[PDB]
């Protein structure tokens, strides 16, 4: 019995799942990995979605484990294959296989740009009001010119020519210099990925999931910055916490960009490439952890699934699966190509 | 501390000690900078500078009109 | 006819301004370009010789690999003269240092990040990681 | 480590060498070093 939770693209429902039954109705990364592990260790399996719908936690009140870990400890499920982050508290109760995927805490924010330059960008170095004003000033110069002639010696015409030429000279020099500023500032790689940069600024409010290992990371953290951010997230109303990842992303997209969402680098990497490409990941990761397959303690499956995960890692099946469910089906494309495009 | 108090010498040596081991620098950087609000690109055109240039142009045109008027007479 | 010449003049003015701006950027930032983008580019090009340590888990990673690119890289490294393998990491780094740039060294990201910050600092890491592993206490 | 190796299995002699060799054959209690985790090593000894 394999317990798991529905999360994209780890475990998903097929387009028509109504006529499909058994393990064939579910599709995803975790599904494929499950099939592989079961293939190598040679066991028959039935995928079941966890009832409570949580990954795992220990309630302080009743001291009972919930979710995947919960169903694992009390013997309701033989193995748990899902995006489960390895933590101390979870490792104490149950055994984790060597980690199949590596992730970190990352920040997701609204994309500043519309994905490409345009004709109007030619009119960027000189503002529109300046355009209207220069055309206007030009026609003023013209009417003055006409008024000078009445019905190489002169004064009025000379000073009109000189002042107009000087004017357009300074204007086009400003155009050139400002465009140089634009391109020089476009060429700058710096700054990229500054640590704690969010902690200082009060302009943008940031939040995490309601229940998870991230919020818990902020809870027990004695590190200055993260303690600051947790103190901030704890005392802020309306609640900065979200119930689901989807709700978080949808909150970032509808927030005009004044909200930041802290989540796992994997879900970030996935959402970043999904249409209509509203969100991007900013900054390096705050910590380094990994997902792993969880088995109950003293089980006979532990060592075979460990060796299985290692075997699949060394022959590169994991990389193929990740690239399959992340970058290969991605509609947005961009990514590294966008890094080269910058 | 009040005059002739028993705390004078202890607090003196205290401030000195805390100063030499760099605690004061730490607290100073804690409550001033680290918690501060102000920490790319954003480069954009300026209408008003070029507007000043428009002012010199218009000045040129006005002088031009006056010079035309004095040229005709 | 005067409008043709005038509009042409405005046009060429815009263009030359753009060119000058771009060149100004190019000269200001001065970003050097790495000879080799990624690991596959090493497989596509014959000229620069690349190698690993004589004995290690890296050479083991190259020997047994079923993916095309690494298979080709290993088929290159197996038969070459003079032999591209080196005994110690220091010898490898030094071989990158007395190269003139004709030798590439394959080593775990940790030692690479470490050497990149060490005197003379001439060395650097390019391209993503070929695989992802980790150290452990045994 | 005496020989100056991490670990490997020679097909001919079928004996482990280096720190891994000292670990399996009980010449050392624990190995702390930049030791790359691999399947063949995980089969003989326990990695954290
Ligand atoms: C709980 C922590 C001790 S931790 O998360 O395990 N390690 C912390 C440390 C920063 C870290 C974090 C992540 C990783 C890491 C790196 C790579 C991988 C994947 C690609 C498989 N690597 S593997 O296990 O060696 C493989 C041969 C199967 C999985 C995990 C290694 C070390
Ligand atoms: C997806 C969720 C809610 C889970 C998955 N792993 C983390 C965990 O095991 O707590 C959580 C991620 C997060 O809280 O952002
Ligand atoms: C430096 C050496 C010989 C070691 C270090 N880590 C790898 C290992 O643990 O095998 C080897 C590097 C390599 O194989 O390129």
């Amino acid at each position: 019995v394999v317990t798991t939770i529905l999360e994209s693209p780890y475990v998903m429902m097929k387009k028509n799942h109504e006529m499909l039954e058994g393990n064939e109705r579910y599709e995803g990364y975790c599904v494929d990995l499950a099939a592989e592990i079961a293939k190598h260790c040679g066991f028959k399996y039935k995928l079941t979605i966890v009832g409570d719908g949580k990954y795992g936690a220990r309630d302080a009140d009743t001291k009972i484990w919930n979710g995947m870990v919960g169903e694992l400890v009390y013997g309701k499920a033989d193995i748990a294959i899902a995006p489960l982050t390895i933590t101390l508290v979870r490792e104490e109760v149950i055994d984790f296989s060597k980690p199949f995927m590596s992730l970190g805490i990352s920040i997701m924010i609204k994309k500043p740009q519309k994905s490409k330059p345009g004709v109007f960008s030619f009119l960027d170095p000189l503002a529109y009001e300046i355009w209207m004003a220069i055309v206007f000033a030009y026609i003023l110069v013209s009417v003055v010119l006409f008024l000078v002639s009445r019905f190489p010696r002169s004064l009025s015409a000379r000073i009109v020519a000189g002042v107009w030429w000087f004017f357009t000279l300074i204007i086009i020099s400003s155009y050139t210099a400002n465009l140089a500023a634009f391109l020089t500032v476009e060429r700058m790689v710096s700054p990229i990925e500054s640590a704690e940069d969010l902690s200082k600024q009060t302009e943008i409010a940031y939040g995490t999931l309601d229940s998870g290992s991230t919020k818990e990371f902020f809870r027990r953290s004695k590190i200055a910055v993260f303690d600051k951010m947790w103190t901030y997230m704890r005392s802020a109303e309306p609640s900065v916490f979200v119930r689901t990842t989807a709700e978080g992303v949808a909150r970032v997209r509808k927030s005009k960009g004044k909200y930041a969402y802290l989540l796992e680098s994997t879900m970030n990497e996935y959402i970043e490439q999904r249409k209509p490409c509203d969100t991007m990941k900013v900054g390096g990761n705050l910590d380094s952890k990994g997902y792993g397959i969880a088995t109950p303690k003293g089980s006979s499956l532990g060592t075979p699934v460990n060796l299985a995960v290692l075997k699949l890692s060394e022959q590169g099946v994991l990389d193929k699966l990740k690239n399959k469910w992340w970058y290969d089906k991605g509609e947005c494309g961009a990514k590294d190509s966008g890094s080269k495009e910058k | 501390t009040p005059k002739g108090s028993s705390l004078g010498t202890p607090v003196n040596l205290a401030v000195l000690k805390l100063s030499e081991q760099g605690v004061l620098d730490k607290l100073k950087n804690k409550w001033w900078y680290d918690k501060g609000e102000c920490g790319e690109k954003t480069s954009a055109l300026s209408l008003s500078n070029v507007a000043g240039v428009f002012y010199i142009l218009v000045g040129g045109l006005g002088l031009a009109m006056l010079v035309a008027l004095i040229e005709f007479a």
